[PDB]
């Protein structure tokens, strides 16, 4: 039993809703544990993908002065790269697509949650896609490899391995690792994360159908 | 050219609106509090489709050199690219700054919060309230939605007791306290279209208005904030008429806020 | 009921306005109102150097209200602050109705308002001086724009609030109008006014505008 | 061009100079200088802060200039560009290197508290030669400056608003700027001349005829003779500027 | 470019290199005399200078006992015509954070020993990466140079006398290093992963992966980059070579410092 | 008639090293070592984008280039040096072969020990030539100054510590045309004339090192 009482391969409460915003071309709202994430898609408009991951000042324990920081800039960079393989961009020449990811509340694993919600927003905008993109983090905490690390589990985590994939082919579209893993431990955490992605993918597809 | 501006004008001059409401009628209002669990106070307001989330984040620091006995309020708004295709990213533009200052004016001038009670040590340590307005969706009338959400969030705010011991500032998170709220104030925004002022304008109406006026009224029917906007003029009658309506609407909005909480 | 400096309730501070004082600017004005010392420069109409700010139908008033670092008691770090940004926004809006713009498609009129010394009521003073600078530049105008603040201090609704009177002051009501049509072009209020008190202050401010307008016309006439 | 100039001036003559002090009532020292039509307002704003780590016994001077869009259509808004920065530093150099102000006497507590003089140059109108106008106005404002007495009582600083004291001014320095046009150097260039000059040179001279600041500008070269000629004229002209100033202040 | 890629699906590379072969590596330390530690690394023509500048300041409120590391990199207009001036862009920030991750997560430096006075005063190590020339693979060159610079670092002894800090430059001490860790970056081209990509290869890669391995063969940092995907096999293959190749890089480093 | 601590005469430069072509990416480049000074220059262009063929120059210092870590980013001193360096270089270039384009001159100070602005120009001119920019002459720079009540050339660090005047000069060697000139501290017109002439002599000596660096093409 983990600190919140989960199993080693157990996700946090997840719900995904599509089409919640009025102005955006496509949109999604994602709740994952404490995480509250809103995504808006604009375009294609006057093909590149332009992604801003941003956190609300009140999204964390201590008020985060608004404006971009180094961590936000990195996440924005790798998210744009994470989403790109899913989109059939050849249809819209010399234009741009905007993906605005707003973290309203954060509780660890937002970069993955962000991508997961973004893919839904992208589909909701009617962007031609060859597949969904779905992301999830695995990691290590009690000397044990576990799936979907919570915020305060990461407070004393031994490794964190965020992964984003294209469900159908299992193409790894995002991948990071910090902390300390043996090549054997890593192999498990990647595989465990990939399983989470496939499970979360069902919630993505259902949000679109609903 | 200029067809929409004539179409929407003729309609309002003959006393009707595109979405079919009275000239002095708000859209549907939706108010939730305690939306962001980490935030000490928070709210989500929907006014039509215009959606704003506000968080209140208390913090301890230096008071201003010439108000050593007062706590601090800091109002800032993020007009997100999310909320509209005309919203540029980057630090707050003209439009954000105005919205922000007008909300700050309404909260501040109504003396809604007793900053004196936010003092901890005079001339050194006081409570700083970061009011952060997060514009999520823009479909007309940011001001009324903003003031409503900020007021709501302030009412929702609970902060730890700050005791003074030895000279340092002890935070006591066992005794959670509401903010010292002395009174409430809310805001009505009107748009001059044709020869008429219309209350709570839609995006369609904001596109074509001659001018706008926002009025902040208090519980006891006094004016604590006013802001003419737009590139066209208002007449004396337009202004005084807007006051008149605002003063009879705000008490309605005030009991709607109280009931939603 | 005397005010601190001796003024009656409906009395303006000393005013002084001169046109054409700058060499480089297309039009200019210098305004002295109590402690206030305000300089305005107008440039244009000219081609838009910034890609964004253009309109196919008419020209745009770009306005910058700026304070000198030494314009106030405590050195103000130069650069734009929130208050300056708001004033610039509503000034550009305050001046716009006076100007016959449809004259100059795809182009810019720059209005640079420089506060060398501040003593309350600068946003109004700024607009008042700007209108003179605009006319001095030969910008075709249908009317002047003139501004003045009223407010409340000793439980009394009074005219043209001094910076001192801004501290203990119970309310502030800046107004800018087009003199001929009396059309309100700027309007704000803070503090605490009853609808009845507000009506008084609006009307009192409007009277001040008409009085100040004579000083505007006399400056340009010279 | 060869003998005389477009406005009737000869090669080594300034335009009509106008100097006012005490112009901004709130400011501790202030000045308005007009050199031809080139107009600069300077304010001196004293403040209490920490001294620089290497100099815990010295006061601080901070020079900044605002080249206002007001002052010229070629002046962009926003933070100080190249042109402003240079002007600003060259003025700072002249005031600093002349040792005009005894920074040692602006100490209040050594190591922690000293007087910080914000010299703020406000360029209102630009019709040629910012440097000479700027140095003149800054020097003028510094002489006009009166600051409160700062006493030390057991620990931190106490300001007495009733003993307004002057700045401790050891000496004075001023500046001449020359423009190379054709084969000639011309003192105090107009806008028309600044547009076409090959190069320019600014020279800061002190009361006792020594050089405290020099700045070659422009895209073209100067000769050894041009430089030494400018030095000789600067040395000659500056005592007359210094005297002209002193007279404007009585 | 069509002929660079078809040439990679056979195990041949443009400059004659083996698929899993680093370019020539050149490591110098003590390059900037004023700097407390410094290094110049050349990996092929990719050149990075790193300086380590110790400074005394407050620790992070929640870790009063921890010394501070601050990693920043300057991707210089000098180093490439695609490098814009101004504050660090995306590309700089990523490089910088990835290097910081490798140094931090390997727990290479005992930050606890950088504490001078708990809660108030601690050693702050400014790691500054100065990209001088860019001809492919900033990450491996950067990590290598930072590690090298860190080993080269000597700092004054900080004594606590009666409660105030005192800096005795008499006795210059090395940094408390627990271990070393280094990085291998691979580029997916065609169906192959290629170790240490050249500029020519970076132009055309599908994706890239950087792996930071420690002395004892454990993974401390990983970073997938690029617009294309990787497969599970690609990732695990890359790990295998990194684990294999890092000890060699460490051997190579230790020898260059003697 | 007085010897300096390090053994140099009043009119003596410290050993100077210039090397051309050291960078791969840059169109032209140079590395300069002068005392403690380590300076790298990169030239890019002429390249695309409007009244003239302007040359854009950025003088920058590495955070580790000086005793106390200098926060990266531009400062007033760097902005001034960049301004006058662009002006210093300009007369040497025959920009009239391509009268609308820009030339990027990136001067990176890796280590500083006084007199960098001059060194920076000196290395720059070599980088410019190395890029194949058509030039009518070289540009070379050197500082003189005054320290022990004695005007001297190429100020040492211990000297700069105590210095009484700095006089950076940059010239076009062939014509002796002055292209940069500054002065601070306190000089008599007679002292200055000595300072300037002494600096010019240094320029001519340093010019030989410039020309020799290019011969190794």
């Amino acid at each position: 039993v983990r600190e919140d009482g989960r199993a080693f391969d157990e996700l946090r409460p997840l719900k995904i809703e599509a089409g919640i915003l009025e102005r955006a071309d496509g949109s999604s709202y994602l709740e994952f544990g404490g995480n509250k994430i809103l995504v808006a898609v604009y375009g294609p408009r006057e093909a590149v993908i332009r992604c801003r991951y941003n956190m609300a000042p009140f999204s964390v324990e201590e008020r985060k002065r608004p404006g971009p920081d180094r961590r936000s800039v990195e996440i924005s960079k790798i998210t744009a790269e994470a989403l790109r393989p899913a989109l059939i961009l050849e249809k819209f020449p010399r234009s741009v697509i905007d993906v605005f990811i707003e973290v309203l509340e954060a509780e660890g694993g937002t970069r993955c949650a962000g991508i997961t919600a973004a893919s839904v927003a992208l589909a909701d905008a009617g962007i031609p896609m060859r597949d969904m993109v779905v992301a999830c983090a695995a990691g290590k905490v009690g000397d044990q490899v576990v799936l979907d690390l919570s915020e305060e589990e990461d407070k004393e985590g031994q490794a964190d391995v965020p992964v984003a994939i294209l469900p159908r082919t299992r193409e790894i579209t995002l991948l990071q690792s910090d902390g300390n893993l043996t090549p054997e431990e890593f192999e498990r955490a990647l595989d465990l994360a990939v399983e989470g992605c496939l499970r979360i993918h069902e919630v993505q597809k259902e949000a679109l159908r609903k | 050219p200029e067809i929409t501006r004539k179409s929407i004008t003729d309609l309002i001059n003959n006393k009707e609106r595109i979405d079919g409401r009275s000239l002095h009628e708000f859209r549907d209002i939706s108010i939730e509090t305690g939306v962001i669990s980490k935030a000490e106070g928070s709210s989500r307001v929907k006014l039509g489709n215009t959606q704003i989330i506000v968080g209140v984040k208390p913090q301890i620091g230096e008071p201003f050199p010439d108000t050593p006995e007062m706590g601090v309020i800091l109002t800032n708004s993020e007009l997100l690219p999310m909320a509209s295709p005309t919203f540029e990213p980057g630090p707050p533009d003209e439009r954000s700054v105005e919205l922000s200052r007008v909300v700050d004016r309404c909260i501040r001038e109504s003396r809604m919060i007793d900053l004196e009670k936010l003092c901890i040590i005079e001339g050194s340590k006081v409570w700083m309230l970061f009011l952060d307005l997060h514009i999520i969706d823009y479909d007309g009338n940011l001001f009324d939605a903003a003031v409503l959400a900020t007021v709501a969030a302030l009412l929702d705010t609970r902060i730890p007791a700050a005791e003074v011991e030895d000279g340092e500032v002890v935070i006591n998170r066992e005794k959670m306290q509401p903010l010292p709220v002395n009174r409430k104030a809310l805001m009505c925004t009107f748009a001059k279209i044709g020869n008429e002022i219309v209350l709570d304008p839609s995006l369609e109406e904001e596109d074509i208005l001659t001018a706008r006026i926002s009025i902040g009224v208090t519980e006891e029917g006094s004016i604590c904030a006013m802001q003419k906007g737009g590139e066209g003029p208002l007449t004396r009658d337009d202004v005084l008429k807007a006051v008149s309506i605002a003063v009879e609407k705000v008490p309605q909005l005030i009991e709607y806020l109280d009931k939603s909480m």
